[PDB]
């Protein structure tokens, strides 16, 4: 969560109030709700499974109660496969 | 001054039919006559034909040319011409 | 067997459609076509000037004795010339069967009142008067039900919008509660859904 | 000469400065069905949609921006229109021309319309 | 020879060789189809359109079966419907569960036919497939994952593309649809795949993720990116543009939009001219009110008459606008109105309509049998028009021939050469394509108005014409001369009596220039003298308004309701999509604005009257959807013989040559950020 | 055509005479029970500014159907039905001023 | 919760506020999308 040069903090959207705006004047003497989580940084921070098998099934954990289960196809070797909604990342091994 | 010269005529109804006669045989000559006169023929459709005549300033007077035989719209044009 | 698609009644049918049959034969002036659906409802078309007529035959008992006005209502669509069409729901207790009666009108078409015929139908021809453009000849007492006392336009009309033309909001200037032109914050969200396929051919309009 | 203007209760304004626009809708050319370019639809004209200064939706002042009417022929949204007194475009209905289609063409002989694959 | 076959027991008569397909849709039945697409040849892939007939033991697919005669096509028996089933269960069998996150979802028409033809549940007990995804280029995003096969990109870009880059890859359930190797499919009508896809596979990459299909709300205008006049569907969500897709009209365009018309509406969101603009004492322009820069105009224009005061018209200016401006110098006895285009004034010019349009109309192409091309690059100038011709040449057999650069047209084409002396050579008769012409039952010859921008050009006009009346002599309701026009505003112009081209101009320097729109360039202000006083009214700032004295925003072609007029003389009108952005307005209002404050109101009031008076200036030009025109091919080639220009020996070269021109040629072409992407994409 | 309630022109013409009347009549009460601050001059130049608003109809049915719901406003008006905010909705005393030339619409927005 | 405790996530808040309206950690609604249409930049050199 970084920090907009008028001091405001910048949303994970990239939302911030520039100078000349005048809808900064909504916070003046109340607080900008911003999540300080990072949907981004965090599903960054995810190891990237090593499956050996061409294609893979992701469910997003839980069964039921993830995502619909989605068949990744991992031949590309250059670039890991990532999953539509989890958006975990795998590859095959070497 | 006139600064252009508007002719609108049908292509199948019988009132334009000397406008169109007028267009088939008089026209190449008026044209050579009158080099640089803006002389724009246009298409009209189910209304009478008629000839607008765009003088200085802005000041454009019509003309119905409906059921005119070719030679009446040659006078037509030419007294428009001489003003 | 079949457990999802709905049974059929195929007595109540047949009876339905002989007491329509009936009725056509009985009022033959007034009557311009009778149909039963296949969910077992019967439906009598009447040329606008049987409305008193044909409601009171119904009442009264030539082995009809419909003596409960259900809800009477109208639909408007525009297309028709007759863009109103008002629909009589009855229920006959003696004989356990409901019919309906449909008539149609236009914006200045009056129709004849039926509160000499059922009572019960003063508050609906109101409420369609006010709501649709229809007005009812002869009515006790035609006004407004449901709409504001100054309410300008007939909604339910497919023409009027839903958010309408006026809004209210009280004014300190002239401490009163004051009406302005509509202005939505959020323009309500025109949604097209319907599919480009067709779902029923058995509704298959001809091609023409 | 049928007028319900003074009837309908619609503000002079939309009465007069609207121009309502009577066609059939185009096939959403995303999708090969056809069955929502069978009735004709009378529209009004699009107006100005502003922002909210609080969230930022879409504000408008057109009580008639979302109205939409669905109508059998031309004629009778023409007469609707006319009887509304609005003023009223009408674009032709556009219907696809005939084509002539063989899967044998593609694998003549002499001809171009072989195809590679 | 209609012959007579039934379809659920009613009888239709269908022409010998009509699909059964075909007869459904006569009697409105619309058979279920993945692999169908009437523009494209029939596959028969799909399955999907097997229907039984009655008495047959075998179903057949309604695309590509004929009609026999008495055959009865029962489109709802239970064989019917549990083909359908079985089609559709092994479709969705393994396709992938991505319609929360598939951009197609909502217009999907493998969703539609599932819940109306399809079972409501999956026997699929097993895993399903899962295929890499393709590179294609910036413009399309693939997932191939999603893909069914249809082959409908294949044929697309075989046979209306002409680019034969995407293939099948593989057998069985592997087979895969892409280039086998890591090509880039670049061309016009590359984008109508997406459109072209039943699934989701291939989708928009512009428009990925931005709206859900029942979110947005459709109008239908009219492309302005070319002379073409395709229709288009605007679509808005919160009075946002978020795409723009191609409407049907058989005539202009089938069903296909150039990419630049598909693409290019992110120009319309960066780049505006959203306040009216003033110099300052520094000599900067700053934002004020409308009635301080109307009032600065209006000034001026008092001050100064006749040929001080002059308008040039930039190529995506409305018909409304031009007349209002027209009006609004002629009060100040000007008539110097000059369109960024360049079209032979000598002879009769403007005089007679059939000089400056393609008289054989777009679907005229189909009809004739030999077309010459002149100058000119129509894949990359209009698309369209092009892709009309790519179609008359794989299904009429047309031959083509074309006079200058050698260009990649997408079809076979006689290269002549590039020299202008070929058009002296075909009037001769020496050349032996003159024969071909002569005996050609339906010739065409298209001078595109690029090669007339050149300083030749009333020569190479002659030279077309000649050859022209050379084949009339030979041997009626046939039109041989035809003009391409590139940029939109041109014809409008043309009709409404704007002087074509700069020159009057550049004789004549004017104390106060009204730039409408010109981001040509053509006129700068070093030509002008030094004093001049410049005003700019437009949608976006590119080259006119940085040089502008006043800078009146204007309104785009989405934002206003207009009337633009095609290269075939066809006049269609736009239609409001979104309002246009911060103060500004609409061109002709603001005309008739100035008009007010300068003293000399026009007359038109609304929008309505200004439609009247371009109806009194040109009548055709408030006659919508009417390409009628009229034949005065005699008078215009007598006039022209009575110059006698000689062509220079420089050869034709079409302005643009390679994909790389096409995509940014306007001012909103150069805004868009997807445009620039493309034309990286194609350079490196 | 059925008459709603006039077969004539002159006949709706009549009915309408006879609703001026009552409203004419009426404004002054409706002035003093509502507590208006208008003048009954005023309310009754409001009368017959909504009056010659409907007199473009030339339709015997769509006068009755018109007079018909003046009526009921009147009877809503004759009782206290209506508030006070429901009759001075007639006099649009908040709305601000809408301009009509060419000009003032030009600059205000983009409206037609 | 002793008993059976929540499953530990890290996105979970550690320090639970109670509802905050009529303080200044009051939450006050604002738009999350960027700016829509970009207006073009006037050049700085006089010509
Ligand atoms: C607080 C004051 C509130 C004022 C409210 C008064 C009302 O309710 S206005 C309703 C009256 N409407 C009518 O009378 C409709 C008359 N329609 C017509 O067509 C007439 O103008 C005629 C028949 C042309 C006759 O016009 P003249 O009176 O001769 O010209
Ligand atoms: S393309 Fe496939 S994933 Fe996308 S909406 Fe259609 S069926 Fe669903
Ligand atoms: S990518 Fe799309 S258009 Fe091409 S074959 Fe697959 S489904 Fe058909
Ligand atoms: S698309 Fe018709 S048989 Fe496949």
């Amino acid at each position: 969560v970084r920090t907009s040069p008028t001091g405001e903090k910048v949303t994970h959207t990239g939302q911030a109030y520039d100078d000349g705006d005048y809808r900064r004047v909504r916070f003046s003497d109340r607080q900008k709700e911003v999540n300080e989580n990072f949907a981004i940084d965090l599903i960054a921070e995810q190891p990237v499974s090593e499956v050996g098998s061409r294609v893979i099934s992701c469910d997003g954990g839980g069964g039921a109660l993830g995502h619909p289960r989605v068949y990744i196809n991992l031949d590309k070797e250059t670039k890991t496969g990532t999953c539509g909604y989890c958006g975990l990342q795998f590859r095959q091994p070497h | 001054g006139l600064r252009e010269i508007r002719i609108h005529l049908c292509q199948r109804s019988p009132g334009s039919q000397g406008v169109r006669d007028f267009i088939e045989k008089r026209y190449v000559e008026l044209k050579k006559a009158n080099p640089d006169l803006p002389i724009l023929i246009r298409e009209c459709s189910d209304v009478q034909p008629k000839l607008w005549a765009r003088y200085a300033f802005g000041q454009e007077k019509n003309v119905s040319l409906n059921n005119f035989s070719a030679d009446q719209v040659t006078r037509t044009l030419e007294n428009v011409l001489s003003g | 067997t079949r457990p999802t698609i709905r049974p059929r009644n195929d007595v109540v049918h047949k009876q339905l459609s002989a007491f329509g049959q009936y009725v056509a034969e009985i009022l033959p002036k007034y009557v311009q076509q009778v149909q039963v659906s296949c969910f077992n409802e019967l439906e009598i078309f009447i040329h606008p000037d049987g409305v008193i007529p044909v409601l009171t035959f119904l009442r009264d008992h030539t082995n009809a004795q419909f003596k409960s006005l259900a809800d009477l209502t109208a639909v408007d669509v525009p297309t028709r010339q007759n863009r109103f069409e008002i629909v009589y729901n009855l229920l006959s207790l003696r004989f356990n069967s409901r019919i309906r009666v449909k008539t149609y009108t236009d914006e200045l078409t009056p129709i004849e009142s039926s509160v000499t015929v059922y009572k019960a139908a003063n508050w609906y021809e109101r409420e369609i008067w006010d709501m649709f453009g229809v007005f009812f000849a002869n009515h006790p007492d035609l006004r407004r039900i449901l709409t504001d006392y100054g309410f300008e336009g007939h909604p339910f009309r497919k023409d009027f919008p839903l958010s309408g033309y006026v809004e209210l909001r009280y004014d300190d200037e002239v401490k009163r509660v004051v009406a302005e032109p509509v202005e939505l914050a959020q323009e309500f969200r025109k949604f097209d859904l319907n599919s480009p396929w067709e779902a029923f051919p058995a509704y298959r309009q001809p091609p023409e | 000469k049928l007028d319900i203007t003074t009837l309908t209760g619609v503000p002079e304004e939309h009465i007069k400065t609207r121009k309502v626009r009577i066609f059939v809708p185009a096939r959403n050319n995303m999708q090969s069905g056809v069955n929502n370019t069978k009735k004709w639809k009378m529209e009004f004209d699009t107006r100005e949609r502003w922002e909210n200064p609080l969230m930022g939706w879409s504000s408008t002042a057109d009580p008639l921006s979302n109205l939409v009417l669905t109508f059998s022929t031309k004629e009778d949204a023409v007469a609707f229109a006319e009887k509304n007194g609005w003023s009223f475009d009408v674009e032709e209905r556009k219907v696809p021309k005939p084509k002539s289609k063989s899967y044998g063409a593609n694998f003549s002989w002499n001809k171009r319309t072989r195809v590679s694959t | 020879n209609l012959i007579e076959v039934f379809v659920d027991g009613q009888s239709v008569m269908v022409e010998p060789g009509t699909t059964v397909l075909q007869a459904c849709e006569k009697v409105g039945m619309q058979i279920p189809r993945f692999c169908y697409h009437e523009r494209l040849s029939v596959a028969g892939n799909c399955r999907m359109c097997l229907v039984e007939i009655e008495k047959a033991p075998k179903v057949v697919a309604a695309c590509a079966m004929p009609v026999m005669k008495g055959w009865n096509i029962l489109t709802n028996s239970e064989k019917s419907k549990k083909a359908r089933e079985g089609v559709m269960e092994f479709l969705l069998a393994n396709h992938p569960l991505d319609c929360p996150i598939c951009d197609q979802g909502g217009e999907c028409d493998l969703q539609d036919q599932s819940m109306m033809f399809g079972s409501d549940r999956s026997r699929f007990l097993e895993g399903k497939r899962a295929v890499e995804d393709k590179n294609i280029g910036p413009l399309v995003k693939t997932i191939m994952t999603r893909c069914i096969q249809c082959t409908r990109c294949i044929r697309f870009a075989s046979e209306i593309a002409g680019v034969d880059d995407l293939g099948t890859t593989g057998r069985g359930n592997d087979m895969q649809v892409g280039t086998y190797i890591e090509k880039m499919f670049m061309s016009e009508l590359s984008g109508n795949i997406i459109d072209i896809c039943p699934v989701g596979a291939l989708t928009s990459k512009p428009y990925a993720f931005t709206a859900r299909p029942w979110e947005t709300r459709k109008t239908e205008s009219i492309d302005v990116m070319d002379a073409v006049g395709s229709n288009i569907v605007v679509s808005t969500r919160t009075g946002e543009v978020m795409r723009i897709l191609p409407r049907m009209h058989e005539d202009i365009n089938e069903e296909w939009i150039s990419d630049k018309t598909r693409f290019a509406y992110d120009g319309l969101k960066r780049q505006r001219l959203t306040q009216p603009m003033i110099r300052n004492e520094k000599g900067l322009l700053t934002y004020t009110t409308w009635e301080d820069a109307l009032s600065r105009v209006a000034g001026m224009l008092q001050s100064f008459q006749g040929n001080d005061v002059a308008a040039i018209a930039g190529g995506l200016v409305d018909a409304e606008a031009l007349v209002a401006l027209k009006d609004l110098l002629n009060r100040v006895d000007s008539d110097s109105l000059c369109t960024e285009e360049v079209f032979p004034t000598a002879g009769a010019g403007t005089d007679l309509r059939s000089n400056y349009l393609l008289n054989t109309t777009i679907a005229g192409v189909e009809e004739a049998d030999v077309i010459l091309l002149v100058g000119t690059n129509p894949r990359f100038e209009a698309p369209l028009f092009n892709a009309r011709i790519r179609k008359s040449w794989l299904h009429n057999d047309l031959k083509v021939a074309l006079i200058g650069s050698p260009v990649d047209l997408t079809y076979r084409y006689d290269h002549l050469g590039d020299s202008p002396k070929i058009l002296q050579d075909i009037a001769s008769g020496n050349h032996p394509f003159s024969q071909i012409l002569k005996e050609a039952k339906k010739p065409m010859v298209v001078l595109g108005s690029s090669a007339l921008q050149r300083s030749d050009g009333t020569a190479i006009l002659a030279a077309v014409s000649n050859i022209a009346q050379n084949i009339r002599l030979s041997s009626g309701d046939w039109k041989v001369m035809n003009i391409l026009h590139r940029i939109a505003s041109q014809v409008a112009a043309l009709d409404l009596g704007y002087k074509p081209g700069v020159e009057a101009i550049r004789k004549n320097p004017p104390k106060v220039l009204f730039l409408l729109g010109a981001d040509g360039g053509c006129i700068t202000r070093q030509d002008l003298p030094k004093d001049c006083f410049i005003i700019y009214q437009g949608h976006h700032g590119d080259v006119g308004a940085p040089m502008a004295d006043v800078i009146l925003p204007g309104a785009a072609y989405t934002e206003k309701s207009a009337t633009y007029v095609n290269t075939e003389g066809r006049a269609q009108q736009t239609k409001v999509a979104v309002t246009p952005p911060g103060l500004a307005r609409e061109d002709w209002k603001i005309i008739r604005a100035l008009s007010e404050i300068a003293g000399m109101t026009l007359p038109y009031d609304t929008l309505d009257q200004v439609r009247s008076r371009l109806e009194e200036v040109s009548p055709n030009l408030v006659r919508y959807d009417d390409v009628e025109g009229a034949n005065y091919f005699q008078q215009a080639n007598e006039l022209s013989k009575l110059v006698n220009q000689q062509l220079l020996a420089d050869p034709l070269v079409p302005p643009q040559l390679t994909i790389k021109d096409f995509y940014m040629t306007d001012s909103i072409s150069r805004a868009s950020q997807t445009m620039a992407k493309c034309v990286k994409a194609v350079t490196e | 055509v059925k008459p709603i309630f006039s077969r004539d022109m002159n006949e709706a013409k009549r009915r309408v005479r006879e609703l001026y009347r009552a409203w004419y009549r009426e404004v002054p009460n409706t002035v003093h029970l509502f507590q208006l601050d208008i003048s009954v001059k005023q309310g009754r130049d409001k009368v017959r500014e909504m009056f010659m608003k409907n007199a473009h109809v030339t339709d015997p049915r769509v006068v009755d159907l018109l007079v018909i719901k003046g009526k009921m406003e009147l009877e809503e008006t004759i009782n206290v039905w209506k508030q006070r905010t429901h009759i001075m909705r007639f006099f649009h005393e908040t709305e601000a001023p809408r301009p009509t030339d060419f000009l003032s619409k030009f600059y205000v927005g983009h409206d037609p | 919760p002793t008993t059976k405790p929540p499953t530990a996530r890290k996105y979970i808040w550690t320090n639970h506020k109670f509802n905050v309206s009529g303080t200044p950690q009051q939450y006050v609604p604002y738009s999350t999308t960027r700016k829509k249409i970009q207006e073009w930049v006037p050049p700085s050199t006089p010509y």
